[PDB]
């Protein structure tokens, strides 16, 4: 029943940085880093959807081509 | 200067006995509440 410490906050967003490790699957705040936080690590979810909120597609990227697609 | 002052202060939970059970679960929520936000502001403001 005890919010975050500032402290503990700043350590969650750090090790949400850690490059050995594979990239959280979730948004921890907005700032700068929105767009790296957003985009990256975007094609796996596809073949893994249960792995995903609601194992919905729609909310996953997927790579095909217009032309190729007919 | 001839300055004698004095003060009685007496135990908080003398007030509550002066109020309904209502009156003092909602008061005792909110007091909760403004906690773990004031928690949340000093905590921040000490580190920054």
């Amino acid at each position: 029943e005890q919010f975050l410490n500032a402290q503990d906050i700043d350590h969650f967003l750090s090790m949400c940085q850690n490059p050995m490790q594979k990239p959280v699957p979730f948004v921890p705040v907005l700032d700068r880093r929105f767009e790296i936080f957003f985009k990256k690590d975007s094609l796996w979810q596809s073949e893994h959807l249960e792995a995903v909120v609601d194992q919905d597609v729609q909310r996953t990227c997927i790579l095909h081509g217009p032309v190729a697609a007919q | 200067g001839q300055k004698g002052g004095q003060a009685i202060v007496v135990h908080p939970d003398y007030l509550y006995g002066a109020i309904t059970e209502d009156r003092y679960n909602e008061y005792v929520a909110k007091v909760s509440a403004r906690e773990k936000s004031a928690y949340k502001f000093f905590h921040n403001g000490m580190i920054y």
